[PDB]
């Protein structure tokens, strides 16, 4: 009965566009770093924009350990490759 | 185009997979273009459509 | 079989499908890159029968 | 039944289980890849090829 | 065919099926023992026709 | 030196300090187990000088 209730990451629009291959918040570019997550029910990763801030979360029924680990790994790799700071 | 960094860090032969997939995609494109002539057959209007 | 392999999780990357584009005169080719997924399998069942 | 609690046991402390060896158990990339299924490509054989 | 045998009851033990249990951390294996029944058959019919 | 090694991240497990007990007569030994951490180092700097 172990569940993950929140896996949320916060970014700015510029950095998200850098890591989404220049595509804006609402959709996920297939060539970007947010594509390839395993889909248990629909889109595993969703992104929203508000006041210049982009929120990237794992979907409600896709929050298994593998998706969380892959998202964290891809965020770290993209930040290091693109000289972005992954603050704790 | 395959970067040197990803090629040396990866434990797989990225170039071979990409080359094989490129060949497969080209064959698929040839056959899809051949099968797209059904539209031309439909456009003849000589009674070849059922 | 992974008898003797040191590890509990095993990964097998997925291979996608490439694109085909028209080659126009005096225009460079278009390079494709795909973000691939992976498959993972764990060692999670350890069963015993003893007497 | 082996449920008598009047005899002295021989296990104390903690055991080195595979949950305490988390930092020592790695993840393995065996070198095998999962490739998508190939379609049947028969279209250039039923046309007049020049 | 017990025409050459001497007893009146004949016993054949039954064997059940073993169980499979998950081996949990820091827990000894569960030892399994079954109290089995036996199938006994008697020589109880002695029939005759006389004239 | 991981020039002949593949992967971006490299792990080095940490080893803790063990305890020493007295081994009293007619008393079993105390078994010890520790949850150890790990040290991860990433390959992240790619520098170039061209002419």
């Amino acid at each position: 009965a172990i569940t993950c209730t929140a896996c949320t990451f916060t970014m700015t629009d510029a950095e998200f566009a850098i890591l989404n291959e220049g595509v804006a918040a609402p959709t996920i570019d297939p060539r970007g770093s947010f594509a390839g997550l395993q889909s248990l029910s629909g889109a595993p990763i969703t992104a929203s924009a508000s006041a210049g801030t982009t929120t990237v979360v794992v979907a409600a029924s896709n929050r298994n350990d593998a998706n969380i680990r892959t998202l964290a790994q891809r965020l770290r790799r993209a930040a290091q490759a693109n000289r972005i700071t992954f603050t704790a | 185009l395959i970067e040197d960094l990803g090629a040396m860090q990866s434990s797989y032969d990225i170039r071979q997979e990409y080359t094989t997939e490129a060949g497969y995609a080209l064959s698929r494109m040839m056959d899809a273009d051949i099968l797209g002539l059904r539209a031309a057959v439909k456009g003849l209007n000589n009674g070849s459509e059922i | 079989d992974v008898t003797g392999k040191k590890g509990d999780r095993f990964h097998i990357p997925n291979i996608g499908r490439a694109s085909v584009f028209d080659k126009l005169p005096e225009t460079p080719v278009q390079l494709q890159a795909r973000q691939e997924s992976d498959f993972y399998v764990d060692i999670d069942k350890y069963k015993e029968s003893s007497f | 039944a082996l449920n008598n609690t009047t005899y002295q046991g021989s296990m104390r402390g903690y055991a080195v289980t595979k949950s305490r060896l988390d930092s020592f158990i790695p993840e393995v990339w065996t070198g095998e890849v999962l490739r998508a299924l190939n379609q049947n490509f028969v279209a250039s054989q039923y046309v007049k090829t020049l």
